[PDB]
DNA sequence: CTCTGAATCTCTTCCGACGCGCCGCGA
RNA sequence: UCCGCGGCGCG
DNA sequence: TCGGAAGAGATTCAGAG
């Protein structure tokens, strides 16, 4: 049954399909992978221990000394997360490692130790993931995107003759390690086999085969199959498998069992094969031409002379045959070339190879890999051996081993990460088999083939880089000097480790800056999957085929959520249920089928296994026994949909929504609209901005609860109890007696992030949504965050919308808005901007913050204090000074005549100038916070000392209030224990609380509890005093800041922004629109009861975009508020609550076979009244994605609401008072504001700064630059005859350093003359060309 | 310089410094009589350094800095899209420019765009300084600057005075064809959105879902004369790609005209006689007759005679009240028959074209503006809207689909008996599904397109339906038979990523819910199309750059 | 620095009519060389020109 | 049986829109 | 008053 | 301090002597 909290606003579900598995914790991948990275592990499987063991120990031979590793531990982070965000220091903890140094004696055995030294090394600092799954780097939130890359292993691939274009097909097989060199093997239009290493060159394969310790004859024996011939005088015998005959044409008569039978010129068929097999023929007699054209398999020796006449891979020369037969070697061995099955490719490679011996091939490989140096046997051997078989220079990780074996069908699953001879020859044999056509190439885009690499793997990779650098340093130190008179603390330098890890977290392409428009955006950005990054792919080289959907995306990767534009396809989002297998392959849940009854057990599958089995479609209807209603149930298997009988089905989908991500899942009526528009809407939903006041969405999807709770913004009830106290910023909750641990105070407190700069300048605010004494339950939401109401996602707002063209103001997707919307501050939003002032110890005198500003009115300075800082709460506008700072100008010497000229002029030409921070142009607002950071040894000014005083007072009052609350809880527990027996309640009541804690009511375990809590009180007061002392020193201590700056000041400016024509607003189904008109409320169309419409949309877009679902949403809205209106009136008449209770029960019962089945009879009447109070503003409706409300149910709901059944109503035009002849669709819709406000884009530049080199105007709004007259526009002008405006565009307005001055002069004078000089960029080009050594010059001066 | 007193050195400086260092080293090794191989090594390093200086990366491995990036040599300053030629010599950044989000303004005449006051003030600040000193209100440039920054309303009066005839240029990136830049005579509005006239917005290829647009002000008087005579939108009526006009209405305008001219078999006041179109307008506005009612009206028209005079003719004609109302705006010289039918987009296009050929430019411009106004107004009064009941699903569909699946089962079992090869089985299934889909589409169109209503005398008669989505498609305002087919009829076959067609077509239409399988297979086409356009844009731009480069010399 | 990549004695003064030595400061000596150094009393534009 | 020209193969180089907006970082 | 590189974002 | 297309160079095959 529902929790008491959830009894507020019980949303009406419509889903028919039951749910058998709750959605998993949405962030699980990030948190669990990071935990796997940092947590302790005895087996050394993953993380720190694995990384250390993969390098340690470290041994020195001449030093005869060893460095070895005991354990690692992670220190305490000195700063809390909010302190890190305030002060801009990366949230990190010290890495501590226990290290031992060993020295042995100088006599055998070397293992005879003689001294051991041990100590703990502070070898680095490492970031910690915050509880919300985001790191804190410097002063910024950063979240690492999990990458998706090609798995290590071996793959087989073919091109459809595109390279050579003659129509043949070419094949190549590639081996990819986790780290180290690549190898790939390739065929040729001439059918030779080639091998290449890191795609360097192209070489015949035999080079490696003899580089591997195998001789030529061994190579032929291994790769090919051999046939034997005998010669006696001049009669010829061959030894045969009858199947070997298949494929050839029997151009000559063939003998078996002493009889010869062949239909000459005919191909041997299965009847012949069976005839020979039943004959059981073994050896046959063949003509000379038959053995002619056969390859010599091996060397052959003549003993009458000690001579060799046969070489490897040679054709059968009849002369040689006669010579060897007369010599006595009457047996001959040859290969077999089935034109299809036994291609001679290896033999052709052996023919075309330049090398002759193992060392020849080795040196050729070496000179290929190492050009420009003389080969040497040792050099080539060492290069080859260390390249492929040094387990530190090259490594297939265990996943590489698994994929390698499983693609080679070997039984083994584990093995050494280094390759071997058998591995190479096996993969080459497999490639040969593919070339024969008895196989198939591999599909790399397949999702059972690519792998998800999370943050832990990247972190440990960077840490391993640090470890190897440190290892080189350590071995250098061991080699250089002594071993006894030093400690490894100095031997290890933390610098490489910290450098590598900080470089990863700050620089790396996958460490992208976090976005925080709204909780959904944070969730989807944490969960997002990227195909780019290190070892990934590039947007320029990404072909269509990687972008396109692959049929195993189903249930693993959401196909909808991908971003638009050039990044499409390369960025994806996890489907809701998908979770990572330990090998990094995606994994999806399924329900076991057992003889027609769904077992409701859950099994997890990967793309391979899913392809192997048959899985039933989610929407398949079932009985309560688990048998499907239909016998021919539709299912998918092996990438195809079809129908199957009840018994064939192996697995069933878990839930309807498992194909989509959260972002798509939020959209209602998704099953009714096109994919393009759904994609655009899903992406746009991320950009929504939190409003001033949150509102529930009427037509939701139920997912809002899970997303809102799972995101970090909302405060969740970690421990059940009763809420004792609440204010605007603090929550104090009494834990119940049973839930509290022994020795705890039984009270928990939460502090809300009242106001802070979001990562995209939006507000972040937490508002309590409980009242005194209300019970709270484990997992309840106590405080709403941005765009959250009662723990449900609240991105948008509810608007009353009519679909009707209106005087062109809604032409081409334009949106027309009623002034009533503005007046209610429905879409008003709060924005925060942060401005920084840097005071420097510059040359020619220091630059100081001060209120002593030259050449400025005093009224502006009055806004500042005497120190030069604005008081908080002051309103400020564009162009005004917020903080006063002043720069010395140096000597600025004036000659005495200029001195007197200045004196008659005034106080001008001062050696000291204003530099004060000024409000950005057009911005205005209120000043909410001021911060100072200053270097040590400098005096704290009035503003600095006053803010430090207020901050220390704040810390003191916070700590003391915590003390008071927790001690009140402790003494309440004293009461609870003492009332249990042997009571002296009044006798204690006369005594002060210290007596209560001191006195002994009994002599038993109760007194032990009292003593325990008294020791708790002593410990907590001591830790409180220690905490406050540390806090005060931490506040009073200075800051490092940056080089050259003495003190920085930051001021916080907050602004309230309002909906305005040109702002962009959009609805969840993806129909963007620019607001193009506000209307006096009178003018808007109004319905029969006189309530106006709020937003008028163009209908013409709907059929062409095919966003049919949105229309349905509109209808549901009109239904939803309908009930609200009625219940509102039913409340307003103040009738008996029983009537509204039965009405509400009817409204819930209205669904047909809905899973909801909620009943009010268990609700007490005050709970019913609270429910009505929340339901007054409309009855929220829950519609799952693919099992949503049907049109019949919508009609029924409308009919109960007393609205027109068609959903269209008559409407009157306010501006004339007449009636539209057509009925119009009016309803309720959910709308968002898209963070592209007009005042952030409008920009104009008459004149301003100019660039140094090119002398062209600067670019961008921030620099106050001008737009770019791109070359397309130049062609546009050329298309007209408009020469003069072109000349003006190029020369005078842009680049003429004097012509524009002349133009400005003449325009000011009112004369529109013009004088074109020469574009200075042309002189720049001339100077660069001349500097290149090419003489270029003008002529005919 | 940089923050903290650091300096960013241009890579050219580092290359120069390396070459200087190597030269100094070689000269020192020479002047102190070094051995042969040492000076040979030094001079080879010097040669390599010069190679790096001029064209680093042209041969072998490129030089790189601490950032592990290759340093940009001199040659890299001229090569490539970042090169000096493309970035600066062409495509200069320009002063006196602004950018803003665009917005529909229907009350504008053809040749005037709505320009936010703040942008106008900023752009014309120099002109304001000039005129303010000229009229003697300000004495020095400092006085003018401080006055304009205080916005003393006299500055607003001066600003309204300056721009009265001062055309400005509006540009939308990318400027695909020369229509992409056009000239307008500004009008001052509070707010921050640039307001366009919808008709030219159609030509811009622009929309209003958030497209920005840039505005430039010409300086010299020859330049503004050029902008007025050549670029003003009142001149660019005819596209350069073909003779047909580019200023053509769409969306609400066409819908409104279509509604205004459509007649019905029975309406309020049918059959009465109107002495003139003014009385038709009166009877409509007074509400005694609906637009669609057919009536006889006395109308005058004119024709360009053999001499060139607009000789008049007057006669009774059968028409509709709406058609008379529309005729009243038509300029003299066009024949009445042009109006007396259901006006679609193409009809309006040919009407504008025939106006432009028969009469001059300015009557055509005025005709266009009047068309826009009347179309918008009557579309608004119409109240056309789309509802869920409009997308009627032909009840034949279930029967046809059952027939198709029966045939599919028949051919499948025929293959189960081994009577045919699998490929021809696939072909037969595909053919029968296509036939069934076409039959369903025909049934849907037949049911939607026409409907029965009682006549005046009390009998049922067929007429073209006033169903809203059908009305939108038939008018040609928006949508097509394909989109309607998908909305109500079964949407049919779809292709696998290889382009092969899945055997089982998507049977459910958009009105009913698509199952997860149908939706998933449908997403293939969606992402195919999005990737398709994403790639196509680059090739189109490249090709255009080429063609321009080849043909840029040619001039009459 | 003298004889360096930015040597003012070669390329001209960093500032208009300002000698590196500070010998001269105004246009009264416009177009003359310093004696303590080879910089010229000219405009900064020459910095853009000279190679 | 040898030499030259033409043809084919291999290796290297060039190219795959325009426009704005924010964030980070910068031996 | 500034050369970028990387990244998202909208056209 | 990646795939495709075009051009140039090198190697191989055929025809003619
Ligand atoms: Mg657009
Ligand atoms: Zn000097």
């Amino acid at each position: 049954v529902y929790s008491y909290t959830e009894k507020k606003r019980i949303r009406k579900d419509f889903g028919k399909r039951p749910q058998v598995l709750d959605v998993p914790y949405l962030l699980s991948i990030q948190l669990d992978s990071f935990q796997k990275f940092i947590e302790q592990d005895p087996e050394g499987q993953y993380g720190l221990e694995a990384a250390f063991r993969s390098v340690f120990p470290i041994q020195s031979y001449s030093g005869n000394s060893e460095l070895q590793y005991v354990s690692y531990r992670l220190g305490e982070p000195v700063f809390d997360v909010q302190e890190c965000q305030i002060r801009g220091v990366t949230y990190s903890a010290p890495l501590r490692v226990k290290l031992r140094l060993v020295i042995y004696e100088r006599e055998a055995p070397e293992g005879t130790v003689k001294d051991i030294k041990e100590q703990e090394v502070y070898m680095g600092e490492i970031p910690l993931m915050t509880d919300n799954g985001t790191f804190v780097i410097n002063g910024t939130e950063r979240v690492i995107v999990s990458q998706l890359h090609r798995s290590p292993g071996v793959f087989f691939d073919s091109d459809k003759g595109k390279t050579h274009s003659s129509g043949k097909v070419l094949y190549n097989a590639r081996i990819i390690p986790y780290r180290g060199s690549w190898l790939d093997f390739e065929f040729d239009p001439k059918d030779n086999l080639f091998v290449r290493i890191d795609r360097r060159r192209k070489l015949p394969a035999t080079i490696i085969l003899r580089a591997l310790n195998y001789t030529t004859e061994q190579i032929l024996d291994l790769f090919f199959e051999k046939v034997i011939f005998e010669i006696r005088d001049n009669k010829l015998q061959m030894e045969l498998v009858p199947e070997r005959l298949r494929g050839e044409t029997a151009s000559f008569d063939i003998e078996a069992n002493g009889k010869v039978y062949v239909e000459k010129g005919r191909r041997i068929t299965a009847r012949h094969i069976r005839q020979l097999e039943k004959d059981d023929v073994k050896l046959i007699e063949v003509p000379v031409e038959y053995i002619a054209g056969k390859v010599v398999a091996k060397d052959y020796i003549d003993e009458s002379t000690g001579e060799l006449i046969c070489a490897a891979n040679m054709e059968l020369s009849l002369d040689l045959l006669a010579k060897l037969s007369q010599s006595g070697h009457k047996r001959i061995e040859t290969l077999f070339t089935n034109d299809l099955d036994h291609g001679p490719y290896i033999s052709e490679t052996l023919r075309v190879d330049p090398t002759n011996d193992r060392l020849s091939a080795l040196v050729e490989i070496y000179r290929m890999m190492r050009p420009g140096e003389p080969p040497t046997r040792e050099a080539a051997e060492s290069l080859f051996e260390n390249l492929f078989f040094s387990e530190d220079r090259y490594d297939l990780s265990a996943v590489g081993r698994m994929k390698f074996n499983r693609s080679l069908l070997r039984e083994e699953i584990e093995g050494s990460g280094i390759l071997s001879k058998d591995d190479i020859i096996d993969v080459m044999k497999k490639l040969i088999d593919i070339r024969n056509g008895k196989g198939e190439v591999d599909d790399i885009d397949h999702l059972g083939n690519r792998r998800i690499r999370s943050v832990g793997e990247m972190a440990e990779n960077q840490f391993r880089v640090g470890l190897v650098r440190v290892e080189r340093a350590v071995k250098e130190r061991l080699s250089l000097g002594d071993l006894d008179t030093l400690m490894p603390q100095d031997m290890i330098n933390a610098k490489p480790i910290s450098a590598a890890v900080k470089e990863f977290f700050g620089s790396s392409q996958l460490s992208q800056f976090m976005d925080q428009n709204n909780p959904l955006s944070e969730i989807t950005h944490k969960r997002r999957i990227s195909a780019l990054g290190p070892g990934g792919l590039t947007r320029e080289r990404a072909g269509f085929e990687v972008r396109d959907v692959h049929p195993t995306h189903y249930g693993r990767v959401c196909p909808i959520e991908t971003p638009e534009g050039p990044n499409i396809g390369l960025i994806n989002s996890l489907s809701v249920y998908a979770q990572t297998n330990e090998y990094g392959f995606l994994e999806t849940p399924y329900r076991k089928v057992t003889d027609g009854v769904v077992t409701d057990e859950i099994h997890y599958l990967s793309a391979i296994e899913e392809g192997n089995y048959v899985i039933a479609q989610a929407n398949s209807n079932l009985d309560e026994e688990g048998h499907f209603v239909e016998d021919l149930v539709t299912c998918r298997s092996k990438g195809e949909s079809s129908l199957f009988s009840r018994d064939q089905v192996d697995y069933m989908d878990v839930s309807t929504q498992q194909v989509v991500s959260v972002g798509a899942s939020l959209i209602p009526f998704l099953e009714h609209d096109d994919a393009n528009r759904a994609l655009m809407g899903a992406n746009m939903q991320r950009q929504a901005v939190p409003t001033l006041r949150a509102d529930k969405p009427l037509v939701g999807t139920g997912m809002e609860r899970a997303v809102a709770v799972d995101s970090g913004v909302t405060a969740v009830a970690k421990r059940g109890g009763v809420v004792q106290y609440v204010d605007a910023s603090r929550i104090v909750i009494k834990v119940n007696e049973d839930e509290m641990y022994p020795g705890e105070a039984g009270i928990d407190i939460y502090n809300l992030t009242k106001y802070t700069r979001s990562n995209q300048n939006t507000c972040i605010n937490q508002m309590p949504c409980v009242s005194l004494g209300e019970p709270v339950e484990r997992g309840d939401v106590l405080a709403d965050g941005p765009s959250t109401d009662l723990g449900e996602l609240a991105l948008g707002q509810n608007m009353r919308v009519a679909f009707m063209p209106w005087n062109g103001y809604n032409f081409e997707d334009s949106i027309l808005v009623s002034e009533r919307v503005v007046q209610e501050d429905r879409f008003t939003t709060i924005h925060i901007q942060e401005l920084a002032c840097v005071s420097r110890d510059t040359k020619l005198g220091p630059e100081e913050i001060t209120a002593d500003i030259p050449n400025v009115g005093e009224a502006a300075l009055s806004k500042l204090d005497e120190s030069g800082i604005v008081y908080i709460g002051a309103e400020v506008t564009g162009g005004d000074i917020l903080v006063g700072k002043v720069t010395p100008k140096g000597e600025t010497q004036l000659t005495p005549e200029e001195k007197l000229l200045r004196a008659i002029f005034g106080e001008k030409a001062s050696d000291v100038k204003d530099s004060s921070l000024r409000v950005p142009n057009g911005v205005s607002g209120t000043v909410i916070d001021v911060q100072v950071f200053t270097r040590d040894g400098v005096e704290k000014d009035k503003r600095a000392l006053e803010i430090e005083e207020m901050q220390l007072k704040q810390a003191k009052k916070d700590l003391s209030e915590e003390l008071q609350i927790l001690e009140a809880g402790l003494f309440s527990r004293i009461r609870a224990v003492l009332v249990a027996g042997g009571v002296e309640a009044e006798k204690l009541d006369k005594l002060p609380r210290d007596r209560w804690l001191e006195l002994g009511l009994t002599d038993e375990e109760k007194q032990n509890q009292l003593e325990q809590l008294a020791e708790q009180y002593d410990e907590l007061k001591h830790e409180f005093e220690k905490k406050l002392e540390a806090k005060r020193r931490k506040i009073t201590q200075g800051d490092d800041l940056a080089p050259g700056v003495l003190k920085i000041v930051k001021v916080y400016l907050a602004v309230k922004r309002r909906i305005q024509p040109g702002d962009k607003m959009a609805g969840r189904h993806g129909n963007k629109g620019v607001i193009s008109k506000i209307n006096p409320i009178e003018d808007m169309p109004y319905d029969e009861n006189g309530t106006p419409v709020d937003i008028v949309l163009n209908p013409l877009g709907v059929p062409s975009r095919m966003n049919i679902g949105q229309i349905l949403e509109t209808h549901l809205g009109m239904a939803a508020k309908g009930i609200g209106d009625k219940i509102n009136a039913m409340l307003k008449q103040q009738q008996e609550v029983a009537k509204l209770r039965e009405f509400i029960q009817r409204a819930y019962d209205l669904g047909a076979d809905v899973r909801q089945k909620v009943d009010l009879s268990t609700f007490s009447d005050e709970e019913v009244m609270r429910l009505a109070e929340n339901l007054r503003k409309g009855m929220p409706i829950a519609t799952p994605v693919f099992d949503g409300a049907k049109e019949a149910e919508i009609k029924e709901l409308l009919k109960l609401g007393d609205l027109p059944t068609s959903g269209q109503i008559r409407l009157y035009d306010g501006r004339t008072g007449e009636q539209f002849e057509r009925p119009v669709t009016v309803g309720y819709m959910y709308m968002l504001k898209l963070n592209h406000l007009v005042d952030d884009k409008m920009h104009a530049r008459s004149t301003g700064s100019y660039s140094l080199v090119t002398q062209q105007p600067l670019g961008g709004k921030a620099q106050f630059g001008g737009q770019r007259f791109g070359e397309m526009e130049v062609w546009a002008l050329e298309a007209y005859g408009a020469a003069y405006t072109l000349q003006e565009m190029l020369t005078v307005k842009s680049d003429d350093v004097n012509g524009r001055t002349k133009m400005y002069k003449n325009i000011v004078d009112g004369n529109h003359q013009m004088e074109p000089g020469m574009p200075e960029s042309f002189n720049v080009l001339l100077k660069e060309i001349r500097s290149l050594g090419i003489n270029i010059e003008l002529e005919d001066e | 310089p940089l923050d903290g007193g650091r300096f960013a050195t241009s890579d050219l400086n580092d290359l120069y410094r390396r070459v200087i260092n190597r030269n100094n080293r070689l000269k020192r090794l020479l002047d102190l009589a070094a051995p042969d191989i040492i000076v040979r090594n030094e001079k080879r390093m010097l040669q390599e350094a010069v190679d790096a200086l001029l064209d680093n990366g042209r041969r072998g491995r490129a030089i790189t800095g601490s950032n592990k990036r290759p340093l940009k040599s001199l040659a890299d300053m001229i090569k490539g899209k970042q090169g000096r030629f493309r970035q600066n010599l062409l495509g200069k950044r320009v002063d006196y420019s602004g950018r803003s989000v665009i917005t529909v303004g229907p009350y504008l005449r053809l040749h005037q765009c709505g320009l936010p006051k703040k942008m106008a003030l900023e752009l014309f600040k120099p002109f304001i300084y000039g005129k303010l000193e000229l009229r003697g209100l300000a004495t020095t440039i400092k006085a003018a600057k401080k006055m304009v920054e205080r916005e003393e309303a006299v500055v607003w009066d001066i600003l309204d005075e300056v721009i009265r005839e001062h055309p400005v240029l509006l540009n939308r990136a990318p400027t695909l064809h020369r229509l992409g830049i056009q000239a307008f005579e500004p009008v001052l509005i509070e707010g921050k959105a640039i307001q366009l006239h919808p008709l030219v917005c159609a030509a811009y290829n622009a929309d209003f879902d958030g497209d920005q647009m840039a505005v430039h002000v010409p300086l010299t008087l020859e330049a503004q004369l050029e902008a007025r005579a050549l670029m003003m939108s009142t001149n660019n009526i005819l596209s350069p790609a073909n003779g047909e006009p580019i200023i053509v209405p769409s969306q609400d305008v066409v819908l409104g005209l279509y509604y205004m001219t459509r007649d019905c078999v029975n309406a309020k006041g049918e059959g009465m006689v109107l002495t003139g179109p003014k009385e038709a307008e009166r009877l409509y506005r007074s509400g005694l007759a609906s637009l669609h009612a057919r009536v006889k009206v006395r109308i005058t028209e004119y024709e360009k005679d053999a001499n060139g005079e607009l000789v008049a003719k007057t006669s009774l004609k059968d028409t509709t009240v709406g058609r008379a109302i529309l005729w009243m705006i038509v300029p003299k010289g066009l024949p009445y028959s042009i109006v007396n039918q259901a006006l679609g987009k193409k009809a309006i296009s040919k009407m504008l074209n025939t106006c432009y050929r028969i009469l001059g430019l300015k009557p055509t411009v005025i005709f266009a503006d009047q068309i826009m106004y009347t179309g918008f107004a009557y579309a608004a009064r119409s109240g056309a809207s789309v509802g869920i009941d409009d997308m009627v699903i032909p009840e034949k569909k279930h029967e046809i689909i059952s027939e198709a699946e029966a045939e599919v089962a028949e051919i499948q079992e025929q293959f189960q008996s081994g009577l045919v090869t699998a490929g021809e089985r696939y072909n037969k299934v595909i053919d029968i599904w296509a036939a069934a889909n076409d039959r369903v589409s025909k049934a849907m169109m037949d049911n939607l397109q026409t409907e029965t209503v009682i006549n005046r005398d009390g009998q049922e008669e067929k007429q073209v339906s006033f169903n809203s989505i059908y009305m939108m498609a038939d008018s040609g305002a928006r949508g097509s038979a394909a989109q309607i087919r998908q909305l109500a009829g079964m949407r049919g076959l779809m292709a696998k990523p290889d382009g092969s067609i899945i055997e089982t077509p998507i049977t459910a239409n958009f009105r009913e819910g698509l199952n997860v399988l149908q939706y998933f297979i449908s997403t293939h086409g969606a992402r195919k199309g999005l990737a398709d356009t994403a790639l196509k844009t680059a090739n189109s731009g490249y090709l255009t750059r080429r063609l321009v480069d080849v043909a840029q010399d040619l001039v009459v | 620095e003298r004889d360096g990549l930015f040597c003012a004695r070669i390329f001209g003064p960093v500032k208009d009519y300002e000698c590196l030595c500070g010998k001269y400061k105004r246009l009264k000596h416009r177009g003359v060389i310093c004696e303590k150094c080879g910089v010229e009393v000219t405009q900064t534009k020459v910095r853009r020109e000279r190679m």
